[PDB]
């Protein structure tokens, strides 16, 4: 279960490249279910229990979504 | 006024002994609460640890010509937009890291057993090799 | 303004020099009879510092009601930065399992 | 319950024991920064005269509940805040002609 990147340097990079991504070809070809991964980033997950409310909600459908006598002396004297 | 996980006048400010910043009482209470740390800088804190100061805090720049449309609109599209895609783009982050992390699983599954059985094989070939001579 | 309780009412905006707030004169006439204290921050008065309207006339100078403009913010700000805490720690907890 | 030196609704009132008078936190604040004193009275004053006041408010619409609209609020109080000038030009204005 000891294998150094310096014990041997003849091979590196292409020591394995493609057999060794062959083999686990192999294997994820004959299953690939998912775990420990899958269960790990499942609790904190990116935005999912809390999902905030209001501003959360519509701010996601814009995120989705790129797109008279006094009115004269209103934004006259606002102006 | 300014603050990190706020940057509004907060009513009752708190602030973590790890990182001192105006935040929300129910912010602060509720998250310290189920999970003890420090909101703005995800590093170990408590609840009674939480400094307790009136109005105080650092404050922040801005630039000149300030108005009341680009406040409104252009601070709320800002932050909306930028809220917005710090949110989405934290989902396809957490998303791809979840795939690659399933395929960094399979690899080192997959290839723990390539390498123990190609480590049992060049074990069982170096012991023919050593008890082949007599 | 117009609220629930908490002392709020466009009638006879009483307010003390000590915790400054606007209140109602039956309000804080029953509640500082019964014992001097503020409603939440339980500050000192007393019933003679009370006064009507604001600077003058009678009725009262009603202001304009609550729109919730900081409270607003106060809620997509610990909502928008609460998300911004757990995406970062998920960004960490994504950060390790690359590494 | 309108203030003298804001007339928005107070998140924060505030009013130094000097005079008897409706205040606001941001307006002492700033005020007082730059010079200490009471605005109302003109009275000397120290940073204990600005109080964070008892319950501030209770605002039902701060869960905005889908609207997500702060331009109502905002630019509603930019207009009441231009309103206002207006009104303090005019009342300038026909005091100098009662004058």
């Amino acid at each position: 279960v000891d294998a150094l990147p310096y014990f041997d340097q003849g091979y590196e990079a292409p020591g394995v490249r493609e057999a060794a991504a062959a083999l686990v070809e192999e294997e994820t070809r004959r299953y690939r279910p998912t775990k420990n991964y899958l269960s790990y980033l499942t609790a904190p997950d990116y935005s999912a229990f809390e999902t905030d409310i209001m501003r959360n909600e519509f701010e996601r459908l814009a995120a989705r979504q790129p797109i008279a006598w006094q009115e004269c002396v209103n934004n006259s004297m606002a102006q | 006024l300014i603050c990190s996980i706020s940057n509004e006048v907060p009513e009752h400010p708190c602030v973590s002994p790890v990182s001192n910043h105006v935040y929300e009482r129910r912010l602060i209470e509720k998250y310290i609460a189920e999970n003890g740390t420090d909101p703005i800088n995800n590093q170990p804190l408590s609840e009674e640890q939480l400094i307790d100061i009136k109005v105080a805090h650092p404050i922040r720049p801005k630039p000149p010509s300030a108005t009341s449309i680009p406040a409104i609109l252009k601070a709320l599209q800002d932050e909306w937009d930028a809220v917005m895609l710090h949110s989405f783009t934290l989902r396809q982050q957490l998303q791809t890291t979840r795939q690659e992390l399933s395929h960094a699983l399979y690899q080192h599954d997959a290839a723990c057993r390539v390498i123990a059985r190609l480590t049992k094989e060049v074990t069982a070939a170096r012991e023919a090799l050593a008890t082949l001579k007599p």
